[PDB]
RNA sequence: GAAUUUUCCGCAAUGGGCGAAAGCCUGACGGAGCAAUGCCGCGUGGAGGCAGAAGGCCCACGGGUCGUGAACUUCUUUUCCCGGAGAAGAAGCAAUGACGGUAUCCGGGGAAUAAGCAUCGGCUAACUCUGUGCCAGCAGCCGCGGUAAGACAGAGGAUGCAAGCGUUAUCCGGAAUGAUUGGGCGUAAAGCGUCUGUAGGUGGCUUUUUAAGUCCGCCGUCAAAUCCCAGGGCUCAACCCUGGACAG
């Protein structure tokens, strides 16, 4: 099936942090790819690779754990989708959101490229948000 | 003057073409899509335009009550169900 | 037909009075199309716009009594 | 929540209202003439004799109100007037007397709740 | 040196063929406002010996906020406790604590004089005064979220 | 009632802390107990009985009240101290800080039988707010009083607050700034009052 | 009908009709009157005063409380009352006003003329003693009353508010109990008994293109007045007012 392929990365990830896994393989998509690279830029995760299995291109992605506990604590706390298919999203330059006060950024979609929280404020534009990260 | 696109559904009148045009426009309350369709009664004089064709309707002087609107261009061919 | 006046909006005996650009046709204290200035009676604010004004009088508009008086006290309407 | 496209088609909203105690359009108080002045006994857990009047409103209903305090002088031709309050122990009974106005008279030698029972000031 | 005061003081009997019997349970809560909290439940035979098993508890179970700033919360935060839940969002030097009656006897003792809440759910003072430990200990800072985060080699300082 | 008449000192007792609705009264409370260990006041005891405490301590109604801690919510900056900025900025509180009246429900008589010069103009109104670099003075025919001389009499060795400058001989009192938090002597905790008109 | 006012004054001011004007017409309007209907401000006293006086309530009667409350003393007297002055709303322009014994100001008596209402079991902030005694009555909910009930009735005291108070009616809030922001469907209310399938909703990956949606900037309109920010004028305030903001 597969509705929306920048969903089920977000759902590929969360479940790999909560039961701590060293890499996960996603589909291979130009805007999915755009998505992981404002992740490394930020420090969400460690690196991004190029693979394929059997005739089929996928991404490596290498996420990051802290130090050891009862129960390590993890990068990524929470990972949701805003513009769910069906129930579009769109925003402007004040309707941006401030998630938790600056500490976590929302990733959207511009007219210029792909610009986060802080980098779509300073150009002075805006668009589709596509999920949060935190 | 505004301009706007549809598909023609009935032709089974003198001089006078049925045309439904599509509007997607999301909701100020809530946040998706609602499409509404209505039909505007366009003036064909020449009876060139048949069922099946998308034409753009322009704004001009009402020739009747109901129709006010007039089919001047045509973008693509035949797109109804086949017969 | 249009003309230049004054309305109300402070009741009692605080009488403000109102900008105009109104019909005769039309109310006391009612709609009014366009804005220019007013002037306060017990106090030394004097409005009164002056580009506002000669614009809206080469149109058929017509200066009744109470716009004029304000109009010489101020520096427009003298042999210039 | 009942998903965005199910709330297009059906749209959630309310219904036409019922009221507690019907006072005609919005009426705070209403008059009317007194039918029949009874007493009755009442719920399970109180045992008395509580004295009720059915009341006869100038839209031409007859519903039951509850006569406040100790002693009161209403016959079957008095002119009452209505409160709207409910005593939640006498089933049927959703109004109040109000005394002290028209034909009803305050309570004798009450010196606590003068606002309320219409008693006046005692010198 | 801290400071002691009860939530709920709240009534269990069970019924036996031997009678009527009770034993009483009490919520209390310490803090020295300087953003250190800790709930504990105690239950005993009495009224008195009830609150000094739940003040005992209290002091075991010491969980350290995080808030340090300018007498406020550092983000938004919203936890669900069973059928409990509570939402904390930060305010500005000038509102108080306006915060549920379970959730303001916590608030007082971690040092937040400024707070805006509400009560979702159930309006237990057990599950809702528990509720707000587990949305505070949760709380991360502008710093620790950086250390939390694994960020890629950058340059290295002295 | 615009500000309480009859018994002063009942709230100076039971609350705990002394105001200054008179001049000095005993720390004991009412009946005859009082003296002892009280009962545990609830969590909602303490936002109604601290709100009375300032409530009573200036003069002033519900109704002039709930107007001055409205607009100092609506209005930019600590709310929390703002409440206390448009109250002590009150012509019968600068009164009482000036060394003029004994106390604050003396100062409201002052106020209203015409003895008070604002700029030089004569103002009747108890409620108006006393914006910074205002001459506060007494008028050349109320001078003469007993009353008035025998309050300013006391006055020149006495220390008044650090936001007030007043001049002993020609009798007249400047406020140069806005008071602030560590500038209020008062017993009263001003975050528990604005957490309860937020209920 | 629960309920909503003087069959008043004036053209002086603003405006409308007519007239080259004067001026006339004008319960539009400008004002007054009745009504605590609401909002706002002020006032009905201030300081000082006993070892806590009478007289009440409680009392273990050894006292306590109401009580500085009052009386008694010095003091000031807004507003109301009385007398004398007296801004401005008039610009026009033989100097033109309803309101007006106007606003406001100076003086003279004297505290002299001015407070109550609700509540006090818990949520609800505030206590006992009598009487009655499931009797009479209370009540928004849980519920109180069958002999000592702080939840009845009275009293003392206390609390809250204030010329307002209380009750009732009505909308919203509390109800993330229709939840778009905010909820749920194994057992608590809830997947239709199961499939196929039209409309409808959604739809993998690449490049080019369109760019309609979307986004940026700009130009119109979004009436004024509310609301909001900053700043002014009536002694404050209510109220009135400049510009801006916003009108998503």
């Amino acid at each position: 099936m597969g509705k929306d392929t920048i969903a089920d990365i977000i759902t590929c990830i969360r479940n790999a942090d909560m039961n701590r896994k060293g890499t996960v393989r996603i589909v291979s998509t130009n805007i999915t790819e755009n998505i992981v690279k404002i992740l490394l830029r930020e420090g969400f995760i460690e690196n991004a690779r190029k693979h394929q299995e059997r005739n089929k291109y996928f991404l490596v992605l290498t996420l990051r754990h802290r130090r050891n506990k009862k129960g390590p604590y993890l990068n990524t706390f929470h990972l949701k989708r805003v513009s769910r298919p069906g129930l579009r999203i769109y925003s402007n330059y004040q309707r941006i959101p401030r998630i938790l006060g600056g500490m976590g950024i929302a990733i959207l979609s511009t007219s210029r490229g792909i610009m986060t929280d802080r980098e779509a404020r300073l150009e002075g534009i805006g668009g589709e948000i596509l999920c949060y990260i935190w | 003057m505004k301009t706007m696109q549809g598909r023609v559904v009935c032709a089974t009148s003198d001089k006078t073409v049925a045309v439904e045009v599509v509007r997607l426009a999301p909701h100020p309350k809530y946040k998706r899509r609602v499409r509404m369709k209505k039909k505007y009664q366009a003036h064909d004089p020449d009876n060139q335009f048949k069922v099946g064709d998308v034409v753009r309707l322009e704004k001009s002087r009402p020739i009747s009550k109901t129709k006010s609107f007039v089919a001047l261009p045509v973008i693509a061919r035949a797109a109804r169900k086949a017969e | 037909m249009v003309k230049l006046r004054l309305k109300r909006c402070g009741r009692k005996q605080r009488a403000v009075y109102r900008i105009v650009a109104i019909d005769v046709r039309s109310r006391r204290e009612g709609r009014d199309l366009q804005k220019v200035g007013f002037y306060d009676p017990i106090k030394s604010q004097t409005y009164l716009n002056v580009p506002a004004i000669l614009d809206f009088l080469e149109k058929g508009a017509q200066p009744t009594e109470t716009v004029y008086d304000i109009l010489k006290r101020a520096e427009v309407f003298k042999e210039f | 929540m009942p998903t965005i496209k199910q709330l297009i088609r059906n749209t959630r909203q309310p219904i036409r209202n019922v009221t507690k105690s019907p006072a005609l359009r919005g009426c705070p108080q209403r008059r009317g003439t007194c039918t029949r002045v009874y007493t009755i006994t009442p719920k399970k857990p109180n045992s008395a004799l509580r004295k009720v009047a059915r009341v006869r409103l100038t839209s031409g209903f007859e519903i039951t109100a509850y006569i406040p305090g100790i002693g009161h002088n209403l016959q079957e031709h008095s002119v009452v007037l209505v409160r709207g309050g409910r005593v939640k122990d006498l089933p049927g009974v959703r109004y109040h007397i109000v005394r002290g106005t028209l034909d009803a008279v305050g309570v004798k030698d009450r010196q606590q709740g003068r606002s309320k029972y219409g008693v006046k000031k005692p010198k | 040196g801290f400071e002691e005061n009860v939530v709920q003081v709240r009534r269990v009997t069970k019924v036996v063929k031997g009678g009527k019997h009770m034993r009483f349970r009490a919520i209390v809560v310490v803090g020295d406002k300087k953003g250190q909290v800790g709930v504990g439940v105690g239950k005993a035979k009495e009224v008195v010996s009830a609150v000094q098993k739940a003040a005992v508890d209290a002091r075991r179970n010491i969980i350290t906020v995080p808030m340090t700033k300018y007498l406020t919360f550092p983000h938004r935060n919203e936890a669900d406790y069973g059928a409990a839940r509570v939402m904390l969002r930060p305010a500005a030097p000038g509102t108080g604590v306006i915060a549920g009656g379970a959730v303001r006897t916590v608030l007082e003792m971690a040092g937040v004089e400024n707070a805006l809440g509400k009560q979702l759910g159930s309006n237990n003072a057990l599950n809702n005064a528990r509720a707000t430990i587990v949305a505070v200990q949760t709380m991360r800072q502008f710093s620790d979220v950086a250390r939390d985060r694994g960020i890629p080699m950058e340059e290295l300082w002295k | 009632m615009s500000r309480y008449r009859g018994p002063r000192f009942k709230k100076i007792r039971r609350l705990g802390a002394l105001p200054g609705l008179t001049n000095k009264r005993p720390r004991a409370g009412s009946d005859l107990r009082n003296q002892s260990r009280s009962g545990k006041r609830s969590q909602y005891r303490i936002r109604l009985e601290e709100k009375q405490k300032l409530r009573f301590h200036y003069g002033i109604t519900e109704r002039q009240l709930l107007k001055y801690v409205r607009i100092a919510r609506k209005a930019k900056g600590s709310t929390g101290q703002v409440l206390l900025q448009l109250l002590e900025m009150r012509l019968d509180n600068i009164l009482f800080r000036l060394g003029m009246a004994p106390t604050i429900p003396g100062a409201r008589q002052l106020v209203n039988h015409r003895h008070i010069l604002v700029n030089g103009r004569i103002v009747d109104i108890p409620s108006y707010r006393c914006k910074p670099q205002d001459t506060i003075m007494a008028r050349d025919e109320q001078k003469s009083i007993a009353l008035i001389q025998n309050s300013l009499d006391l006055s020149p060795r006495e220390e008044l607050p650090k936001h007030l400058t007043l001049n002993p001989f020609p009798y007249k009192g400047l406020v140069n700034q806005i008071i602030d938090s560590k500038w209020v002597g008062l017993k009263i905790n001003e975050l528990l009052v604005v957490e309860y008109y937020s209920r």
